[PDB]
């Protein structure tokens, strides 16, 4: 606050109380996989090059 | 509890420190405010803020003045703020010379707007006006502002001046050549119920007397003619109903050995003034009397 | 260095929401029944003095001789009352229906139209309101209920409609009736009774009285009195003893009505008109 002459009026006890908050804004990038590949690789087979 | 505490001298309070003294000594920083001795600490006189235009702060530079109120029935200004000087125009006592002389000072607009306002509605002024007390300093602007004092003394800060209410002439009114030891001073509006000259009169009567009823018992033996006059417009014209023949309040008291004469300066226009010094305010409301 | 303060006890588990609802009425009036030091909260407002019978006159008999305290602080488990003594200044809240000003005189009403409730409890708190409108408040009710035999005609409701609602500045209220289902309470009954004895009774003897007392006239004022009683009007002494005494007990049982004793005078009002500071006055 800032004072002031006589004559004028004044300005009081003054306080401001604010309040943020929090977006939720998820994301999702599904990958596919072929299936062979899942088919190939979590087992073996035969001996081929 | 204990006998100790009951025992200790009563903490002197205004030799102990005050609560800024011991907020700061207790974390022992420095700030350019000297605080050690607060003014207005050692005061009763209950003091009240008070906004008012420029029409109606004249007689009211010299402090001590009835800052009396009155409300009129538009929304727009509520109440307003007339002095008992100002009001001598609606006093019949006030002489026609002096009348005159007061009239030649009020020439703004907010004083006859104020004239205007008391005798427009149905009613008299003890149920249109509220008294306050007396004012004690001016800011002085265009709007002013004023402090009235509801009760206590009537001093300047620091105690360094004892504050006097004057009263004009035409409403000073005493009963007894031996004045007592203390002595009370009452506001006193009388009604002359003649048709045309409705006007009041107004009074502030310094008494001896405390009592309530040894008071308007006496008042109304020095009233009977407005009295009688009271009967007789209540016979001569029937079917409106009057009330309230005369209205006193408590304004305060005084000293006696004090009361004196003076005279107002305004504009180099003198008034002669009946000043007492010491005064107190102790408000007490409009009763009536017939 | 403590002052008097009433410790005022509760009885009930209280919630936090409860007491951040009490915390709102810090500067509000409470009647109490007598100067006590320790005190529950069946003995603290109105509540205890409402009956379903007797009306708003006997609540203001009862309302002359009360304590008026103040709520200084709201603590765990106890309020602290604050007597108030005269010549000091205390803040107190705008919680009547009206505003005030800068200036007005102000005494107590009971709330007319409708705090913390419990099962048996609601905690009321009396109106504060300025000395003209109380005025206009018991010549609105006492007239109202002199309305009350002759309810059955269609212009009296009418003006009983008139005289229902009450104008200040900026509030266009009305009141309760205090006739309820055509035929008046006790309290009201006694109330217009007085009025009508007095007026009945000076209309009768005051004549007589006063063609006793014109031989010992000594004044310009008592034969204009008497000439005024002549131009209105075209037994065992014991009697007349009997109605004077009547006659000044019927006063005796009026004076709860006649007058108001001014309490508080403001002196500033807070900035959007939620309290003010007044000068107690008894």
């Amino acid at each position: 606050r800032v004072a002031s002459g006589a004559g004028l009026p004044t300005s009081r006890q003054t306080t401001i109380m604010v309040t943020k908050y929090s977006e939720k804004s998820p994301i999702t990038i599904p990958f596919e996989l072929s299936a062979a590949c899942l088919t190939y690789l979590r087992e073996t087979f035969e001996g081929t090059i | 509890m204990d006998a100790r505490a009951v025992a200790k001298r009563p903490r002197d309070p205004a030799d102990e420190d005050n609560e800024l003294v011991t907020a700061l000594k207790a974390k022992r920083e420095v700030n350019t405010i000297s605080v050690r001795y607060l003014y207005h600490a050692d005061h009763q006189a209950l003091t009240a803020r008070f906004f008012v235009p420029e029409g109606l702060v004249e007689f009211e530079a010299q402090p001590g003045a009835l800052l009396i109120r009155m409300e009129t029935g538009c929304d727009s200004p509520r109440h307003l703020y007339i002095s008992l000087y100002l009001l001598g125009i609606r006093a019949s006592n006030v002489s026609a010379s002096t009348r005159c002389l007061l009239e030649s000072v009020y020439t703004a607009s907010a004083a006859r707007a104020a004239l205007q306002w008391l005798d427009l509605g149905p009613h008299l002024l003890h149920r249109r006006l509220e008294t306050l007390g007396c004012v004690k300093t001016v800011s002085l602007g265009i709007t002013s502002l004023l402090t009235c004092v509801m009760r206590g003394y009537l001093y300047n800060t620091l105690k360094t001046e004892v504050f006097a209410l004057m009263i004009p002439k035409d409403m000073y009114l005493t009963w007894e050549e031996t004045r007592g030891r203390l002595q009370y001073v009452y506001l006193i509006i009388v009604y002359d119920y003649d048709g045309p000259e409705t006007r009041p009169g107004i009074y502030v009567l310094t008494s001896s007397i405390a009592h309530w009823q040894t008071l308007v018992d006496v008042a109304r033996g020095k009233f009977a003619r407005e009295r009688c006059s009271f009967v007789n417009r209540r016979i001569t014209r029937p079917r409106q109903i009057p009330l309230c023949t005369g209205v006193i309040q408590k304004l305060g008291w005084c000293l006696a050995d004090d009361i004196h004469t003076s005279f107002l300066v305004h504009k180099e226009l003198k008034l002669s003034v009946v000043r007492l010094d010491n005064f107190s305010v102790e408000l007490g409301d409009f009763r009536e009397f017939v | 260095a403590m002052e008097a303060n009433i410790f005022c006890t509760f009885d009930h588990k209280l919630s936090i929401a409860d007491v951040g609802k009490l915390t709102k009425l810090v500067a509000a009036v409470v009647p109490i029944p007598q100067r006590l030091h320790l005190i529950k909260h069946y003995q603290l407002g109105l509540h205890q003095f409402v009956d379903h019978t007797r009306g708003y006159v006997r609540l203001r008999g009862l309302l002359r001789n009360m304590t008026l305290t103040l709520m200084r602080r709201v603590e765990g488990n106890q309020i602290l009352l604050h007597v108030p003594t005269h010549g000091l200044l205390y803040t107190v809240l705008n919680t009547g229906p009206v505003t005030w000003e800068k200036g007005d005189a102000l005494c107590v009403l009971p709330p007319l139209f409708h705090l913390l409730t419990l099962g048996q409890w609601e905690l009321v708190l009396p109106w504060i309101v300025p000395m003209p409108l109380a005025l206009e408040i018991n010549q609105r009710l006492l007239i109202m209920g002199l309305f009350s035999l002759d309810r059955s005609y269609e212009e009296v409701k009418a003006a009983v409609q008139q005289l229902q609602t009450i104008t200040f500045r900026d509030a266009t209220f009305t009141i309760p009736d205090p006739v309820i289902d055509q035929h008046l309470l006790i309290d009201m009954k006694t109330a217009c009774l007085s009025m009508s004895m007095v007026a009945n009774l000076a209309s009768e003897l005051t004549m007589t009285y006063v063609r006793k007392l014109a031989l010992e006239d000594s004044s310009m004022l008592l034969v204009k009195c008497q000439e005024l009683l002549m131009r209105l009007d075209r037994v065992s002494p014991d009697d007349e003893i009997a109605r004077l005494s009547a006659l000044f007990v019927m006063l005796r049982q009026l004076d709860d009505l006649i007058r108001e004793q001014v309490v508080f005078t403001v002196c500033d009002v807070s900035p959007d008109n939620k309290s003010a500071t007044c000068i107690f006055k008894g």
